[PDB]
RNA sequence: GAAGACUGGAGUGCAGAAGAGGAGAGUGGAAUUCCACGUGUAGCGGUGAAAUGCGUAGAUAUGUGGAGGAACACCAGUGGCGAAGGCGACUCUCUGGUCUGUAACUGACGCUGAGGCGCGAAAGCGUGGGGAGCAAACAGGAUUAGAUACCCUGGUAGUCCACGCCGUAAACGAUGAGUGCUAAGUGUUAGGGGGUUUCCGCCCCUUAGUGCUGCAGCUAACGCAUUAAGCACUCCGCCUGGGGAGUACGACCGCAAGGUUGAAACUCAAAGGAAUUGACGGGGGCCCGCACAAGCGGUGGAGCAUGUGGUUUAAUUCGAAGCAAC
RNA sequence: AAAUUCUAA
């Protein structure tokens, strides 16, 4: 209902930020929809190209 | 009503914005009923008749009661289509309507078997329900009366083919084209649709006394 | 036509923004196939049903390592970018365009554009590399009256890459490029300005895209409708009944397959577009009749009476032949 | 979603 890059007031999602990109992977692996989130567009497509960065520097799982 | 369903040919009559709705300007608005009783008054006072027509539930009970005290003919259920075009068939009806009364109030109240409940009182009481003022036009009218004129588009289509004048209150969800002399109000509130009416029925009064 | 002047067209500067625009080099994970190994026993695979096929030299399944090719799950959305074809893993280098805001700069530098010059999905061609999966041609197994097919088991070119050709498509919004003017309502993408407000958030206005609904108007109708098929001005391309035919002859281009340009004789009185109400469907819904469901007893099993096709005689009288004839 | 063929004239 609400997203969390304009209401917490992020300016940038770094791909180091582990902690910061679990609010928006699935526990199986995956990145979550934008809709069960609620997250905006330019803030989704930042959020998906750092998650896809820090997952490439083997950091997050790619399955499981 | 709200705005987003609403009508820009309708613009003029129109007055700032409140949080939700639109707002009317009132002094357009005592114009136009002052030139609305000036019309009413002018055309009352001809051994005529003016027809009320009471689309919704404030309109049903505002125009039968206006009507009943000042006499005229009205529409009170719903307008079933072709009363002024098919009036041929309609006096047809009410024919038969005044026949049955008639029959069921001095000759019998019982023709041979016990039938007049299963069929014989309920259609008269459906018809005299739909029909009800139409068992006194004995002609043509003069001047329609519609509440509200876009719920009402059969009948304002049935006079304006047959071209007799109308009047009728638009709120803002309506073309003031269609019906031909206007006055901007609120049909949805009871309160100020029975201070319309009821200021047309005493002009009518006041003209034709 | 000539000489000046102007900024409301066009372009430059200044400050911001978004993007699967393009080219080159390099890395990543999941999965399919192949190879090796340890228990592991008679089947695996496939169809509407089977068989061909693989399997006691021991398959499928099963865990552990190695090789190689191709495409990039979720994000993903009438979302984004491009003149069009089209562009989706990640990182770097070289690069093209567009949008918003200010008013600093030049001062009509503009639009269109025959002939030309380029780009142009897929299949196809020449040379040289690769080739996991799929798969024209092809082989076998099924189906059918037949099946040069649909279905199943295999499988060559090709699909992939570098350089060079080809130049077509339902290359479609079946809608040429500029510029103005003409009601509304509601989503979404990238911006800017304003109010409430310590922030957060909500509401209002404006620009450029992308969708839906809908007036005036337009249309043969379907329908279009500020992303016009409305009202106008400028430039370009094209049409003049259907076949014959995009054929023949001529010319240019191509290694070839073929592409572009492109007639007539003869023949017909029709060929077409939209939607109207009926009839059809090996299209859907809904409803009913002893349809099925549940029970009761029957027929096909034996004997026996009648009727029926063959039958043989000289005829075994003619006629009714799925329910709807026996 | 599955799902075999089948009016000559
Ligand atoms: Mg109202
Ligand atoms: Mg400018
Ligand atoms: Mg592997
Ligand atoms: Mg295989
Ligand atoms: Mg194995
Ligand atoms: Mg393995
Ligand atoms: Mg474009
Ligand atoms: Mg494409
Ligand atoms: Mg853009
Ligand atoms: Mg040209
Ligand atoms: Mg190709
Ligand atoms: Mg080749
Ligand atoms: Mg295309
Ligand atoms: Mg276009
Ligand atoms: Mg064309
Ligand atoms: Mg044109
Ligand atoms: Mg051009
Ligand atoms: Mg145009
Ligand atoms: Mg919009
Ligand atoms: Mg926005
Ligand atoms: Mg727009
Ligand atoms: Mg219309
Ligand atoms: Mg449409
Ligand atoms: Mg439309
Ligand atoms: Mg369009
Ligand atoms: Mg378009
Ligand atoms: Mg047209
Ligand atoms: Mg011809
Ligand atoms: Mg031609
Ligand atoms: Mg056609
Ligand atoms: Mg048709
Ligand atoms: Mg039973
Ligand atoms: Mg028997
Ligand atoms: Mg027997
Ligand atoms: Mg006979």
């Amino acid at each position: 209902k609400v997203c969390y890059f304009t209401s917490n007031g992020i300016t940038h999602i770094d791909y180091k930020d582990v902690e910061l990109l679990k609010k928006f992977v699935s526990e199986r692996g995956k990145i979550l929809p934008r809709r069960v989130t609620g997250t905006s567009a330019k803030y989704q497509r930042k959020l998906t190209v750092a998650i896809k960065r820090s997952r490439q520097m083997a950091l997050l799982p790619f399955v499981a | 009503h709200q705005t987003r369903r609403w009508n820009p040919k309708m613009k003029k009559y129109i007055f700032t914005e409140r949080n939700g709705i639109y707002i009317i300007d009132l002094q357009k608005t005592v114009k136009k009923v002052d030139e609305a009783f000036n019309f009413m008054r002018e055309v009352a006072s001809d051994n005529g008749t003016i027809l009320f027509v009471g689309t919704k539930k404030q309109a049903q009970e505002s125009v039968r009661d206006e009507a009943i005290r000042s006499g005229q003919y009205f529409v009170n259920h719903r307008w079933l289509g072709g009363t002024l075009t098919n009036f041929e068939t309609i006096q047809k009806r009410i024919q038969h309507l005044k026949k049955i009364e008639k029959m069921e109030a001095d000759g019998t109240f019982e023709v041979l078997p016990k039938k007049e409940v299963v069929l014989l009182k309920k259609e008269q009481e459906k018809l005299e329900r739909f029909l009800g003022g139409i068992k006194d036009m004995k002609g043509l009218p003069d001047a329609l009366f519609i509440v509200d004129p876009r719920k009402e588009r059969i009948a304002v289509a049935e006079a304006r083919k047959l071209h007799i004048p109308i009047i009728g209150i638009v709120d803002t969800n309506c073309d003031p084209d269609e019906i031909d002399y206007v006055i901007p109000a609120n049909d949805d509130a009871i309160r100020a649709v029975k201070l319309l009416t009821a200021k047309m029925a005493d002009a009518i009064i006041e003209v034709n006394q």
